[PDB]
RNA sequence: GGCCUAUCGAUCCUUUAUAUUUGCAAAAUGACGUAAAUUACUUACUACUGUGCAUAUAGAGGUGUCUGAAAAGUUACCACA
RNA sequence: GAUGUUAGGAGGGCAAAUCCGCCGAAUUUAAGCAUAUAAUUAAGCGGAAGAAAAGAAAAUAACUAUGAUUCCUUUAGUAACGGCGAGUGAACAAGGACCAGCUCAAACGGUUAAUCCUUCGUUUGGUGCAAACCUUUCGACGGAAUUGUCGUUGAAUUAUUCCAUGAAUGCCUUUAAUUUGAGCAAAGUGAGCAGGAAUGCUUCCCCAUAGAGGGUGAAAGGCCCAUAGUUCUUUUUAAUUUAUUCAUUGGAAUUUUUCAUGUCGAGUCGUGUUCUUUGAGAUUGGAGCACUAAUACGUGUGAUACAUUUCACAUAAAGCUAAAUAUA
């Protein structure tokens, strides 16, 4: 059961914010590094896949390289990361 | 470790003693702590930490009193 | 063939045994208790002594 | 199995006899531990071997009214005491990182023990009749007087111990003062009713608070 | 020990007291609980009822602490108290006790019994049942809530 | 239910029904719903509140060696109790 | 990379109770047996120590929160697994024993690698009869080391306060323990009787802080060794006693005030898939294979598959470490 950090917790046993009442207490070389290894070893073979897909820009294409990067890595979590900084690099490569 | 440059130095000087032989035949390398299950402590390895026979042989141990 | 393991001893409770230490004390304390464990006690003055 | 008996249930099936252990060492590994102990106490130029521990309460709903020596003193703790880890650690108050003070009176509690500590002990000036100030908040030493007095006498381990929770329950209070019109059974269960409701609002809080 | 068992009154009498003719096999029926449901269905139906099988929900890790509760009937609260300081709330009626359940260890006071007629008293605890609540308020004492 | 005397099936499991009954273990998913409120980590108040899985209750899927092991032959080469 | 009877060194084998890796059965149980069970057992093979292993949070909780590891007491024959049969079976808290923390790597330091090592030497000691050990600073000449050793553990800076420091003269006393070997060690060899010979029987004497044990021609406190008791000497380690002057280099902790807000282990984690293993159940751990990451507002836990998201708690993929504890 969630407690409430501002508005102390009612003295009684069960309920929301509950308990005993007690007054609670309360970024630059890593773009230049990642920028350099960039330049030196580019994109892997299914960033360039997903790339293509991002590349084509719709709905569809967009769906498909999410259920992609899914396969490819494992679970949804790392996929959408994934999709989301590819997707990200070529918004600003086309820019 | 049969030679100075381990012995004298203050880090890393452990090695040398006699019971460090041989950890990789042992389970004493990152490897070995791996295949034990040593690598992951919590509730997720559970039996594994004082050694698998260790743990195994505790709990089957059945244990009396001179008065009971 | 005899184990290690025979239940050798046992667990006497401390209740009983405080009452068993008392009662004994007060045995002693009668006269004629003394005399019957066999002791030559017949000129003693007093068997409390 | 045989009429109305309880069904069987015992576990030796796997082979047990290889496995016994009888103690008939417990009076004798007593001894042992008490003399060992005793010894290193005696060796130890008349200090206490004991170390100090910080009182805290219990985990979980089981226990909740209950309070135990716990593991190491935490940074907020000694700083409020006004000594510095390690300086602290020499001087036997045991130290951690993993505590922290989760609410106020627990700190103040625990700095008023550590005071306490602090201010009943006498410190031996280390290379002898060099006594001074030192470092850390770690009390200054004394003189050859104090110490020898001292020494002599009993050193009191009270303070070692857990803290007795003094009982309280035989307690009065005014009838004329009884507010009789409260209905603590209705509260009670509106409030388990409610609960969801609630953790929805304040999940709908915490997100509109950490944009 | 040894003296009084049952095998030396029977001592020479070639069964051991353990029948002549059909005699004492290892292991008559099969071991232990096996005959469960088959041969031995008869005494499992007529000495466990309920045994066999699954019902009910399953729970992957109980947790004991979080369900401790310790309960405690209403009759018995007064008896909370020593002989002398009950008399003493019985003789003056204008303060009347507080008991604080959580100190002797309980958790839930359950309604059995009969309270004193009009002697408050306020009770301190993390749980009441409904009857409880209503017959601590019919003496005209108070419940407390309280973590 | 069949004029009466016959016409048949445990546990696990599956399957489909039932409910203003429940769970999925620190939490949430109808719904910021209804009022207020100020500009916010605001206050009340609401039987009905994601997918999937699980229970509880009720049938049904079958054990004809029919109170319910998933089971073919052979030995004149043979062993043992 | 070879090669060397080159110079200095090391490993092999024996021993296993406890201890650590593997590899790995079946008899058996189920009244049969095939899943289970026997059992992560036995056998097989490798490796250590006086104990080992484990260990300094990718922990548990959901509290008023705890807080490295091990062990005991316990939870518990419980949650749970299982022809849901036979049977098997944990964890958290709680009470204790003990109680100890740490360093690489990463960052930072180039008006100078500040490191390290062999060989040659060289001196302040102390013990010892001698043998010999044990402390002790100071240089060479080689090498090694930037494909990264060393220092530092954000950075300066204030006040306060400490610790190493070096020289002179002085001073090593009393006790307490502790543990070895050492000594010394109380009174009857009194009648009489029967006996080969009392230590027996009487009876008259006695000693005991010793009437434990043993020996002696039959049961001996006083016949003997020993025993009780002490007196020394041995082991180490407490307490106690005395330091005082002068000397300079170097380091540390808070505290001010600034300014920097940095780093954090990849074919690894993860996922799929298999097989194994388990209390682990739409997978507990391991393992093979296939695919293969993110950078701390990250990513990993929060025991039912999932999505969209809170919140608590942690900081994986490098290392070490006493104690309790075990011993057929």
């Amino acid at each position: 059961g969630r407690k409430s950090t501002i508005k102390p917790a009612t003295g009684i046993a069960v309920g929301f914010n509950s308990g005993h009442v007690v007054t609670k207490r309360n970024s630059k070389r890593k773009e230049l590094i990642k920028d350099v290894v960039r330049e030196i070893t580019g994109f892997s073979p299914y960033e360039k896949r997903i790339i293509e897909l991002i590349k084509i820009g719709t709905s569809a294409s967009t769906k498909r390289s999410l259920k992609y990067a899914k396969k490819k890595l494992g679970t949804h979590k790392r996929g959408k990361a994934k999709r989301e900084e590819i997707q990200k690099v070529v918004i600003l490569q086309r820019r | 470790p049969n030679h100075n440059a381990v012995r004298n130095n203050p880090k890393i000087n452990w090695i040398c003693n006699p019971v460090h032989k041989h950890r990789e035949l042992r389970g004493l390398t990152s490897a070995g702590k791996k295949y034990r299950g040593l690598r992951v402590k919590g509730h997720l390895s559970a039996k594994s930490r004082p050694s698998i026979r260790a743990n195994w042989k505790r709990r089957q141990l059945i244990k009396l009193r001179k008065c009971r | 063939p005899t184990k290690i393991w025979r239940r050798w001893g046992r667990k006497v409770n401390l209740k009983e045994k405080r009452y068993a230490v008392c009662s004994s004390i007060a045995a002693s304390g009668v006269t004629s208790l003394v005399l019957a464990r066999g002791h030559r006690i017949s000129h003693l003055k007093e068997v409390p002594l | 199995v045989a009429h109305n008996n309880v069904l069987p249930n015992v576990h030796l099936h796997k082979w047990w006899q290889h496995r016994v252990r009888v103690n008939f060492s417990k009076n004798i590994k007593k001894k042992k531990r008490r003399l060992l102990r005793e010894k290193r106490r005696k060796a130890n130029g008349g200090t206490p071997i004991e170390k100090l521990h910080p009182i805290v309460h219990c985990p979980t709903q089981r226990y909740n009214f209950r309070t135990r020596l716990g593991k190491g003193f935490t940074f907020e703790e000694l700083k409020g005491a006004g000594l510095t880890p390690r300086a602290a650690q020499t001087i036997g108050i045991c130290y951690d990182k993993r505590r922290k003070n989760r609410s106020e009176e627990s700190l103040t509690k625990n700095v008023e023990r550590l005071l306490k500590y602090k201010n009943s002990l006498v410190m031996i000036p280390l290379k002898k009749n060099k006594a001074k100030k030192g470092i850390g908040g770690i009390p200054a030493d004394a003189d050859k007087n104090t110490i020898k007095e001292f020494r002599n006498k009993k050193p009191l381990l009270s303070i070692f111990k857990k803290e007795k929770n003094t009982k309280p329950f035989y307690e009065t209070i005014e009838v004329s003062k009884i507010d009789k019109e409260f209905l603590a059974y209705k509260t009670l269960r509106r409030a388990k009713l409610a609960e969801r409701r609630k953790n929805c609002r304040q999940q709908k809080k915490d997100i509109k608070f950490k944009s | 020990a040894t003296r009084f068992k049952k095998n030396r009154k029977k001592r020479g009498h070639v069964s051991a007291g353990h029948g002549r003719v059909g005699k004492h096999r290892k292991h008559p029926g099969g071991r232990g609980k096996a005959g469960g449901l088959h041969h031995m269905r008869i005494n499992f139906d007529k000495y466990h009822p309920g045994y066999f099988g699954k019902v009910g929900m399953r729970h992957l890790n109980l947790l004991k602490n979080r369900t401790y509760c310790p309960t405690i009937n209403v009759d018995k609260l007064w008896g909370l108290l020593p002989e002398e300081k009950k008399k003493e709330f019985s003789e003056n009626k204008d303060i009347a006790p507080v008991i604080d359940v959580t100190r002797k260890g309980y958790f839930k006071v359950l309604g059995n019994g009969k309270l004193k007629h009009n002697q408050p008293i306020v009770v301190k605890a993390r749980y009441f049942s409904s009857v409880a609540e209503k017959k601590i308020k019919a003496v005209g004492g108070q419940c407390i809530l309280v973590a």
